[PDB]
């Protein structure tokens, strides 16, 4: 229905920011009002009727006084909850002609990303994926060492929703190329980046669960020392190793993969955290080594959530030997 | 074609491409920007080294004679020169890295940046000041990633990578924290508002809401203890609430306080047009005194408030100096009273110059006043490059450890030679068989 | 907080509600806003928390109370502190069984 | 009249570092606490950077194990972090 008062409130303050970086250019000029025109494009409390004053955006935008940058950005808000799409994609590419051209890229670049969120709210993966080809198209540039991956790498992700592989693959390939095979070798990341594409693959693999494709794409990680970025993503792929410790049954290693996974999970958050540790201690039995159940330093704290303390149930009972507490564990849960 | 057919000169060359290539190395890398620029050091530095190899890339041919007269060379630039401070080299890149890495002062194309970056540690290679470099350029980068000017952040990470492949882990490591903290940590704070505070509606009075983990692991700063304030609600609801919402990020990643991120931009319909702006501390107190009565006598507010007065000695060079803001009066050991004016000042006085305001003494000065404890660090660096470099073999004869720092030490940080001995016998008595004396059999022995 | 609960576990004291007292108590003024305390008073505060609740028999929550106090006490200088600390740490023993120790 | 009127700022001062979580050492002989000591040599466990040789479970006070077990001999209360010696 009507635009947001927070909308709203982030065109102010991003026009507030304009202004800021305008002062800078206090000698410049072609910038002063056309944030106005954002100000009466989305703002004036009038996200609809408001068109002219886009139109009035258009005349010039530079880098610091952008404000007008948002107005097209709040046209592509408005397409979806006020009138429709269709210059929400006009006015994004509009937007998309930007990369060098007399604007902030920083600036640009994560307006982008909350235009990629307001899309995501609203065509959720549907048509946002047409949002991320566009952006692609306008990510052709030579230079982007990782700027067309990325938009490629939330892309990916869609896609890892999806299951659309067909494309992603192929994606998978071109990013492949960004690195070392076609002899690129480097970029702003170790080689291209080449971690990111591990985690999609293994993501991807995952989704198919051809754990022996899996084991291929562990193989390939093994390749990790190659590429050094460091993501928030690492936990994963850690337990991924557990996982193939899983797949043949070696907890030795697995304790160590689960053991840094979830430090690394513990880094990042806890989708899969509780999880780590319930194979962590799975590996600790198995391993056979109940010393240090929960003892780095963490885990013990960690241990008192409820939905995991059986765990520390099982390893004490494992631990202590009592097959009746043991197997009541395991019976009642 | 007669050095290398006569045999006994190469080596001459050794000495030959050592010396002027330092001597210039003293004007042209370290003479020539006095003035310290950074950018023009940077440039000095790739003036000598680049015109140097250049005199290398004709018919000598490589020929190693050469090159490691080169090496020593450059080594003799960098560290060699008049003044002990090695680090005035990286002093100059790190800002000007900033000055790379930031759209305020130069602002280039992506990545043509990162060959420029590639070329810089190309000659790199031969500076040992890690300590400033790394610890400073985090510092100045914290605070301009507070800042948040910046041409993008994937650029800065190449830099570091450019680093990272030949340096030491913790010098990346931290900043790597330091970088996902920011990350991770504006995500936290749309957790944040997300829990209750939905991304649609938000129960909260709202003043900008963001902030970092307030972890250890991400920062490179000492300790210093500021003044008591008064921490109103919106400041109180940005953090402290955050601290509520924080125990659900997370669960026993404890907190180390910084309430440096309290953030703020206003958004204000005085005149017709929203304005973003961001302003001082003290009038905000003003408007609190207009919204009760007109003023707010110094006597119960200095009651109230007890700053810490540490700091004041700065404080007050900076306030009376400034005289852009609107005070009631300002007066050497108490203000009598804080009530302050209306809005007298906009962006400047005048165009050429005569330019200067938001406060910025706090900003930039806060390294120029820390020299003094950055290059007691530098002290503590050695100190600690000693100890570092000591601990590393338990079985050994004494002149074993000939020519085995020189890999460790030359490069990444300043050596320091002549404490071995000293070093052995003080620090390294502890759990080690020990040869205080070469000749007889017998020392230390481990619990 | 610190003179709330000071005064508030006294008062319970006085009611002999020392399970109460101990629980308002782990709220513990610790660094936590303006003020910086002392080792020694912190620490006459845990072992407070600890009397509390060992009064109502209350062992392993006062047993982590007491050995992150035998951290704690570790940087108190005085006897009678650590008297009291052994008072704490013999009621805990007591309640541990632990007869050779 | 009203329309730059100093409200909130970002504002930056010292504050931290290295945090205060201590959190110490293994103090009875104290390899650092990331360091793998000579008790974890033959046992050779993946220790972490504040585990030189520290499991704080319900055995709550473990150190270098045969020296805090040293100190756990000659009198059976071993008070750093006050239990029985691991
Ligand atoms: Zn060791
Ligand atoms: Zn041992
Ligand atoms: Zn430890």
């Amino acid at each position: 229905m009507s635009d947001m008062e927070d909308d709203f409130m982030c065109d102010d303050e991003e026009d507030y920011d304009l202004e800021y970086s305008e002062d800078s250019n206090s000698e410049p000029n072609v910038d002063l009002e056309n944030q106005y025109y954002n100000s009466k494009a989305l703002k004036e409390d009038d996200p609809k009727a408001a068109l002219s004053s886009f139109q009035k955006v258009l005349e010039l935008e530079g880098e610091k006084g952008e404000w007008g940058f948002k107005a097209l950005k709040q046209m592509i808000k408005i397409n979806f909850k006020l009138t429709n799409f269709p210059e929400m994609m006009n006015r994004y590419k509009q937007l998309l002609t930007y990369i060098r051209s007399a604007v902030t890229r920083n600036y640009s670049e994560k307006s982008i990303n909350s235009i990629l969120d307001y899309i995501s709210t609203s065509k959720q993966m549907d048509l946002l994926q047409e949002f991320y080809e566009t952006t692609l198209e306008a990510l052709k540039d030579a230079k982007n060492d990782r700027l067309w991956f990325k938009t490629n790498t939330k892309l990916g992700k869609l896609y890892l929703e999806r299951e659309e592989y067909g494309k992603l693959q192929k994606i998978l390939r071109q990013l492949h190329q960004s690195c070392q095979t076609d002899d690129g070798e480097d970029d702003l990341k170790k080689g291209t980046q080449l971690l990111e594409i591990y985690a999609l693959e293994i993501q991807m693999y995952t989704a198919q669960k051809n754990n022996k494709k899996l084991k291929a794409l562990y193989e390939q990680s093994l390749h990790i020392k190659s590429a050094i970025p460091h993501p928030l993503i690492m936990g994963v792929i850690r337990e991924c190793g557990g996982k193939m410790h899983l797949r043949e049954g070696e907890f030795e290693k697995a304790h160590t993969d689960f053991f840094e996974a979830f430090k690394n999970y513990d880094e990042s958050g806890s989708p899969r955290r509780t999880t780590c540790l319930k194979y962590l201690v799975l590996a600790n039995m198995l391993m056979k080594s109940g010393i240090n159940p929960f003892d780095s330093q963490e885990a013990k704290p960690y241990k008192n959530d409820p939905e995991i303390l059986a765990m520390t149930n099982l390893v004490s009972a494992y631990q202590n030997n009592d097959i009746t507490e043991f197997e009541k564990i395991l019976k009642t849960n | 074609v007669l050095l290398r057919a006569v045999s006994t000169g190469l080596p001459h060359m050794i000495q030959e491409l050592q010396n002027h290539i330092h001597d210039e190395g003293l004007r042209a890398t370290s003479n020539l920007t006095q003035e310290n620029m950074p950018t023009l050091f940077v440039e000095s530095v790739l003036e000598v080294h680049g015109k140097f190899v250049q005199l290398i890339n004709t018919v000598l041919n490589g020929d190693q004679h050469f090159m490691s007269a080169l090496d020593k060379a450059l080594t003799s630039v960098v560290n060699y020169r008049e003044p002990k401070s090695v680090c005035k080299a990286p002093e100059l890149l790190a800002k000007y890295c900033d000055n790379l890495l930031k759209k305020s002062a130069k602002g280039m194309t992506e990545n043509e940046v990162e060959d420029r970056l590639t070329s810089f540690i190309t000659v790199f290679k031969y500076i040992d000041d890690k300590d400033v470099f790394q610890k400073f350029y985090a510092r100045m980068l914290a605070k301009r990633l507070i800042h948040g000017l910046s041409m993008s952040m994937d650029s800065e990470e190449a830099m570091i990578n450019k680093l990272k492949q030949a340096c030491g882990y913790e010098f990346t490591s931290k900043l790597h924290r330091m970088y996902t903290d920011m990350s991770v940590s504006a995500d936290l704070n749309n957790k944040f508002n997300n829990f209750i505070k939905n991304q649609d509606t938000v129960i909260d009075l709202g003043i900008s809401f963001q902030i970092y983990v307030l972890q250890a692991g991400a920062w490179p700063l000492t300790q210093a203890p500021s003044s008591t304030f008064a921490i109103p609600q919106e400041l109180e609801k940005s953090v402290q609430m955050f601290e509520l919402f924080y125990s659900q990020h997370f669960s026993g990643r404890k907190l180390t306080w910084l309430h440096y991120l309290c953030t703020g931009e206003v958004k204000m319909n005085y005149l017709g047009k929203p304005y973003v702006a961001m302003v001082t501390t003290y009038q905000m107190a003003v408007l609190l005194a207009f919204n009760n009565s007109e003023t707010v006598s110094y006597k119960e507010l200095q009651d109230s408030t007890q700053m810490n007065e540490k700091e004041l000695t700065k404080t007050i060079k900076s306030l009376l100096d400034v005289k852009m803001i609107n005070h009631d009066s300002e007066k050497e050991d108490i203000d009598a009273e804080s009530s302050f004016s209306l809005n007298m000042n906009f962006s400047s006085k005048r165009t050429k110059f005569k330019i200067t305001t938001s406060m910025q003494k706090d900003t930039p000065q806060e390294m120029e006043q820390t020299r003094s404890a950055v290059d007691e660090d530098r002290k503590m660096y050695l100190q600690a490059a000693i100890v570092r470099i000591m601990k590393a073999r338990k079985v050994l004869r004494h002149n074993a450890l000939i020519q085995e720092v020189i890999s460790q030490s030359r490069a990444r940080f300043n050596p320091s030679i002549s404490m071995i001995k000293k070093c052995i016998e003080v620090l390294i008595d502890k759990q080690y068989i020990e040869r205080s004396q070469a000749s007889a059999d017998e020392y230390s022995y481990v619990a | 907080v610190a003179s709330i609960r000071q005064h508030l576990a006294s008062i319970y004291e006085k009611e002999e509600d020392w399970r109460n007292a101990a629980q308002v108590l782990v709220g513990i003024p610790l660094e936590t806003g303006q003020k910086q305390y002392n080792v020694d008073y912190k620490l006459e505060t845990y072992l407070k928390i600890a009397r509390l609740y060992l009064e109502d028999d209350d062992p392993v929550q006062a047993e982590a109370y007491i050995n992150r106090a035998s951290l704690l006490q570790n940087e108190s200088t005085n006897e009678q502190l650590q008297i009291h600390y052994k008072v704490c740490y013999a009621r805990v023993l007591d309640y541990r069984r632990k007869f050779i120790e | 009249a009203k329309k730059k009127r100093f409200e909130v700022k970002k504002w930056n001062a010292v504050a931290l570092w290295a945090w205060d979580i201590v959190v110490d050492n293994c103090a009875i002989c104290r390899n650092h606490i990331m360091d793998l000591c000579i008790e974890c040599q033959a046992n050779q466990a993946s220790a972490t950077s504040e585990e030189c040789t520290v499991a704080w479970g319900v055995c709550n006070h473990a150190f270098h194990f045969h020296c805090i077990s040293r100190w756990l001999k000659t009198r059976q209360v071993c008070p750093l972090d006050n239990r029985e010696w691991e």
